[PDB]
RNA sequence: UUCAUCUAGACAGCCGGACGGUGGCCAUGGAAGUCGGAAUCCGCUAAGGAGUGUGUAACAACUCACCGGCCGAAUGAACUA
RNA sequence: GCAGUCAAGCGUUAUAGCGACAUUGCUUUUUGAUUCGAUGUCGGCUCUUCCUAUCAUACCGAAGCAGAAUUCGGUAA
């Protein structure tokens, strides 16, 4: 509104490689170069306890669980890919790591949480892996048609999954 | 003969009876040979030999470092 | 110029200095205060699993190895240099590969354990041959007739230069198998073995000798005396 | 790709299955046979057959290279 | 004797160097 | 008769795991099918886990047992879902194990260990866990080792 | 068809090739030029240096390019075998790198001879000649990796067996340890190794024999595992391509004693799985090791 | 056994005079470059000298004496 | 010339030790320190690499990194002229 | 060649400046496809000898050198 800084988030020790606002708008997740993920309350500009540790290389992408799949009274979980070839799922209410998908042999370029309980991961191993969260995070599909790194992937419902329950009116 | 026939022949018949000792004595003689080459090669061959020796010494120092 | 050039290796383990000897010195001198009986053990040509089994059996005691000169300096070499009274006799009784067993256990228990402890060991050089060994005619196997050749595995072809040159056993390679034209006598029972024969027995894996920990003497803290035990000292 | 330090143990683009693989091999064999017939109607009937007889074509005359001078 | 003198010279050199 | 011992490494739960045992089974006259069946029966607890199988041979028999190992016990404690080689490759063993489970593995491995203390056996198990890459008490296994060195962690059986 | 490619000249690495060609120039061309000579003589001296060095590099590259087989023009069996062994993409890319280097070296030689036509002093002519030779050296040193790859490929491809795909062939296939190399040893004088462990044989082996005054070849293959082609490896792909391409009589070997480490059910399943491979070829199932167990006293 | 031509060591007058001129030019150029260029510009007691301790004691004593001699 | 090592033993040499979790994890038809990719930790030590090389289809075996016994007095490295 | 990078050294007590060996970018990008201004001296014949910086012949060394053939190199005119 005023084009002025409001808060500073100073928990990490290395470059903040990715940021992501929750689809419910309640928390900002920052994945950094120091192989950590932090969560921040935006209104207070504060850090929600400690960092999410466990990755051995830097964070490459953060994706949120859709609100329309999260049951009411619950907070969406955070999927995170990294250079070490793993996709880690974080339950933020308990601040724990539940699932660790590991099928990729090279750095994961991006991870996306779709609207049907699926996770799509693109990695430098020239493959796209489709995991099912309803089947304990098992890799349901391996899609191999590219001859090089898959740099990025996008879903048809990406805008809706990012926006959650809000609209252009902001209600 | 087909595929790795020399390797299979070494596996089946061995080598010459004096092979290991001959190789060992050649490797022992290599130091004297290097010094004789450095003091005996003349002209372009001597210059190239000295240049290669300097490059090898630099590479070995880098590997130790 | 004209000097030998040292071979250069790129490995992880670096040499130990005088600090390690000082640490061993201090450990021995502190165990001298801490424990009651110090036993001098002869453990020449001991294998590390055997030594570690001895250490495991003697839980609560302290076994210290090291250079014999370091151990004798820790105990005190002469009468004016002894760390405790009548310890120079124990210090001068140390010979060869010497270990120190500091303990508070009973003299009878130590004697019984070191009389009843024995393990199968390789036949070392300059010892007595425990058996007569003969490599049979034909294809040479890994055990060399110590087990039936139907169950045994043929000797690998890569060992034939070692057997022919280092072991001086007349061998041939036939279709990738080591062969001898005649049966070969390696050792005779009750005969002194040399480095070559001991190496042949070790290569075939025959271990019929016995390892026994020799005990020379011990020192008591309160009595300040040294008594010769003479265990396995025939 | 190849050599003492090679780490390629599987084909990069594996075929779908054995039926598609044998269909591809039959197609390749047929194309090779047709190509061999088409090229051997001319070349093996011409130049290569002369190599058995030890014959060589007459050397090209310099008068046909006039106009191509530096 | 001779080794004692060599050791003594070693000690003197070390003390001079540290001073 | 005589007791002949053979050892192998095999993924647990798979019948016909004695493909590499044919050069060893050959002179004895054992049945490869029976050996594989017995190995699969003995490896029921460990499914999809590379474990150490010991075979005892007396007269004309073949009995299979599992020799406990630090890596196999850590992977079993990791509680990973069962996997097939066709489905899942390049698995990262990055679960969480608790201090009590580590101490239990140390108790299982204490019988054949030279570690003079249960703390030493636990530290060996934690080094194996660091090798497999898992997590202990949501910490690094070497961090737990350093904590045991400092004295914050108490070993129960002294 | 050629069936053999042992007559490929040695491929020097980049630095060795540079040494060879540059020292050939320094030895085989005159080296003494004086600044007091005529400028035409000086220019001819350096032009000869540049042209001779370019010709040496082009001769070496042409020897490389003529020696190696054209992988897309050989028989499809040889094409598939060489693709499995050497990765056809890398093979063709390396040979194209050699061709591009040859063209660039020719361009450098022509350009700098044309430039040397206008040299005014010995210093300028020497600088131009050194520039031409240095650019040639840069082009050649860019080829360090394809030359190593091609030397390894040349050594490996000189030792491949000569398989005629249009002669009479007995193909031998099955699981590992079923007796394929033993049968080839029995029927031919090939020296294929016979050992009681899987995948002793990792490549195709050829033997020959005579039947009714007719020369027959026999191909012994590495064993195939009952897996799809998606997870099949190159060693098994050799056997797969052999069975797919060579029109022949296939002998599928079965060990009913299960000494090979594979069950009879697994062997039957493998046979039914590779059933589409041998269509419109002669097929026979040979049960080996009848001195241990027999089909008649089975279950 | 075919002996080659040996290089002559008889001095050429023209070569010697040319070397003189070349050396004078080199000296002038080195002096000029030393004046023009920019470049930023005690071994102690040898370890084998026997009375190192005596020399060190003497220099320390002189330093300590001169500490108070110049002050007062 | 400067650094180091040395009679609680210098440099060479011979002999012996060179261990245990453990065939660490992934990958591989097979890969046990030694085709590869990432960890490279703990114990027991006098010392011993999750290995310096040879070697095996994998093991085995030998080696050397380090340690010890015998020997008994000076030695090694890097620079300068 | 130009423009950089690294640093065994050199220099210094102002972590300036020189800098060997290596190395990157441009010229030159992937499937072995498909002639451009010599401004002043040149060629032959016969016949001799010299150099080696060796094409062949002699003897050697190395190389996936099985044999055959070939490549690289040494002494050698
Ligand atoms: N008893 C018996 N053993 C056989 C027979 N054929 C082969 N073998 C054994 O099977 C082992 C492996 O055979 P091999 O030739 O390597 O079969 P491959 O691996 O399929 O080529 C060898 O050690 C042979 O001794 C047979 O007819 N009878
Ligand atoms: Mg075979
Ligand atoms: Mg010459």
């Amino acid at each position: 509104d005023t084009q002025t800084p409001m808060h500073t988030l100073k928990g990490h020790y290395n470059w903040v490689l990715c940021v992501s606002w929750s689809p419910d708008g309640e928390v900002i997740a920052t994945g950094s170069m120091d192989n950590t993920i932090r969560l921040w309350d935006p209104k207070s500009g504060q850090c929600l306890g400690d960092a999410l540790r466990g990755h051995s290389k830097w964070i490459t992408s953060l994706s949120w669980e859709p609100i329309h799949l999260v049951k009411p009274g619950s907070k969406p979980r955070l999927a995170s890919s990294s250079k070490d070839g793993t996709i880690k799922i974080w339950d933020t209410v308990s601040r724990v790591c539940q699932y660790t998908m590991s099928g990729h042999t090279n750095s994961v370029s991006c991870v996306k949480w779709g609207g049907q309980g699926l996770l799509y991961s693109g990695s430098h191993d020239r493959t796209v892996r489709v995991w099912d969260i309803n089947s304990q995070g098992r890799c349901i599909n391996i899609l191999k048609s590219h001859a090089h790194w898959v740099n990025h992937l996008s879903l048809s419902t990406d805008y809706a999954l990012r926006i959650g329950a809000f609209d252009h009116t902001g209600k | 003969p087909q595929n790795d026939y020399i390797e299979r022949h070494i596996k089946q018949h061995g080598k010459r009876l004096d092979h290991e000792e001959r190789k060992r004595k050649r490797e022992a003689r290599e130091s004297h040979k290097i010094s004789e080459r450095a003091q005996k090669l003349t002209g372009w061959k001597g210059k190239q030999f000295a240049k290669k020796r300097y490059a090898e010494k630099v590479s070995m120092r880098k590997k130790i470092k | 110029r004209s000097k030998r050039s040292k071979l250069v290796t790129l490995a992880q383990t670096d040499k130990k200095g005088r600090e390690n000897k000082e640490r061993i010195f201090d450990e021995v001198r502190e165990a001298l205060d801490t424990y009651r009986y110090v036993w001098v053990l002869h453990l020449d040509d001991v294998r590390t699993p055997v030594l570690q089994e001895i250490r495991t059996s003697w839980a609560g005691s302290k076994l210290i190895m090291g250079k014999r000169k370091v151990l004798q300096k820790a105990l005190g070499e002469k009468r004016e240099e002894e760390y405790k009274e009548n310890l120079y006799q124990l210090s001068k009784l140390c010979s060869g590969v010497t270990g120190l067993l500091f303990t508070d256990e009973d003299v009878n228990t130590v004697k019984e354990y070191f009389k009843s402890y024995v393990r199968s060991d390789y036949s070392r050089p300059n010892t007595k041959a425990p058996l007569t060994f003969t490599i049979p005619e034909g294809i040479v196997y890994s055990r060399g007739g110590q087990i039936p050749a139907e169950e045994d595995v043929p000797m690998i072809h890569s060992l034939e230069p070692t057997m022919r040159n280092k072991f001086e056993i007349p061998t041939k390679i036939k279709a990738g198998k080591i062969t001898i034209d005649s049966p070969y006598l390696v050792c005779t029972e009750g005969e002194k073995l040399d480095v070559r024969q001991a190496l042949i027995l070790k290569q075939f894996g025959i271990a019929a000798s016995e390892f026994k920990v020799k005990v020379s003497a011990y020192y008591d803290n309160d009595s300040s005396t040294v008594e010769s035990t003479n265990i396995n000292m025939e | 790709a190849f050599g003492p330090k090679a780490q390629r143990k599987r084909p990069r683009l594996a075929a779908s299955n054995l039926e598609d693989l044998v269909k591809a091999t039959n197609e390749d064999i047929t194309k090779y046979e047709e190509k061999q017939v088409l090229d051997a109607t001319l070349g093996l009937m011409g130049n290569q057959e002369d190599k058995e007889n030890g014959w060589t074509s007459a050397a090209k005359e310099a008068i046909f290279s006039k106009g191509q001078s530096k | 004797t001779s080794w004692e003198l060599k050791k003594q010279k070693r000690l003197e050199d070390k003390q001079f160097k540290e001073r | 008769n005589e007791v002949k011992y053979l050892y192998l490494r095999a993924v647990g739960g798979e019948v016909g795991a004695s493909a590499a045992l044919a050069p060893k089974i050959g002179p004895l006259g054992l049945s490869p099918k029976k050996v594989g069946e017995d190995i699969a029966k003995a490896t029921k607890e460990f499914k999809g886990i590379k474990v150490t199988v010991q075979l005892k041979i007396q007269n004309r028999q073949a009995a299979a047992s599992v020799v406990p190992s630090a890596s196999s016990l850590v992977i079993t404690a990791l509680k990973e879902p069962p996997r097939d080689r066709k489905k899942d490759k390049n698995v990262k063993h990055s679960g969480n194990i608790q201090l009590d489970e580590i101490i239990e593995i140390a108790r299982q491995m204490r019988d054949k260990s030279f570690g003079r203390t249960l703390a030493s056996v636990t530290k060996e198990i934690l080094g194996t866990a660091q090798s497999v890459g898992c997590r202990v008490d949501f910490k690094n296994p070497h961090d737990i080792i350093e904590g045991i060195n400092a004295g914050e962690i108490e070993i129960p059986e002294n | 068809m050629q069936l053999s490619w042992k007559d490929i000249p040695t491929v020097a690495p980049a630095n060795d090739l540079l040494d060879i060609v540059l020292n050939r120039t320094q030895r085989k061309t005159p080296t003494v030029i004086r600044p007091g000579f005529k400028i035409t003589r000086i220019r001819a001296f350096y032009m000869r240096k540049v042209k001779y060095t370019g010709e040496g590099f082009v001769e070496k590259f042409e020897d490389i390019l003529k020696g190696f087989p054209n992988i897309n023009d050989v028989h499809p069996f040889h094409r598939d075998l060489m693709d499995t062994l050497y990765e056809k993409n890398h093979y063709k890319i390396s040979l194209a790198a050699i061709s591009r280097a040859k063209s660039l070296v020719e361009q450098v030689a022509r350009d700098y001879v044309r430039l040397l036509k206008f040299g005014q002093s010995l210093f300028q002519c020497k600088q131009l000649k050194r520039a031409a030779l240095g650019r040639m050296a840069t082009i050649v040193k860019k080829l360090r990796d394809p030359l190593a790859y091609l030397e390894q490929v040349r050594q490996h491809i000189g030792r491949l067996p000569s398989i005629d795909p249009n002669t009479r062939t007995l193909l031998i296939c099955g699981y590992p340890n079923v007796g394929k190399s033993s049968f080839l040893r029995c029927i031919t004088k090939s020296d294929v190794d016979v050992q009681p462990y899987a995948f002793t044989t990792k490549s195709l082996y050829v033997g020959h024999f005579d039947y009714k005054y007719l020369r027959f070849q026999a191909i012994d293959t590495p064993g195939i595992l009952d897996r799809p082609t998606e997870e099949m490896n190159n060693i098994e792909m050799q056997s797969i391509y052999a069975i797919a391409h060579l029109r022949s009589c296939v002998l599928y070997f079965m060990d009913l004693s299960e000494q090979c480490g594979f069950t009879i059910e697994a062997q039957v399943k493998l046979f039914h799985s590779i059933k589409p491979l041998f269509a419109n070829k002669s097929v026979m199932v040979v049960i080996n090791k009848t001195d241990i167990i027999r089909p008649e006293d089975l279950d | 056994m075919r002996v080659r031509k040996r290089q002559s060591r008889r001095t050429s007058t023209k070569l010697k005079e040319g070397i003189k001129k070349k050396a004078s030019a080199h000296r002038k150029k080195e002096k000029k470059m030393a004046k023009k260029d920019v470049t930023w510009r005690d071994p102690g007691i040898p370890s084998n000298f026997p009375y190192k301790a005596k020399i060190l004691e003497e220099i320390e004593a002189k330093k300590m004496k001169d500490l108070e001699e110049r002050e007062l």
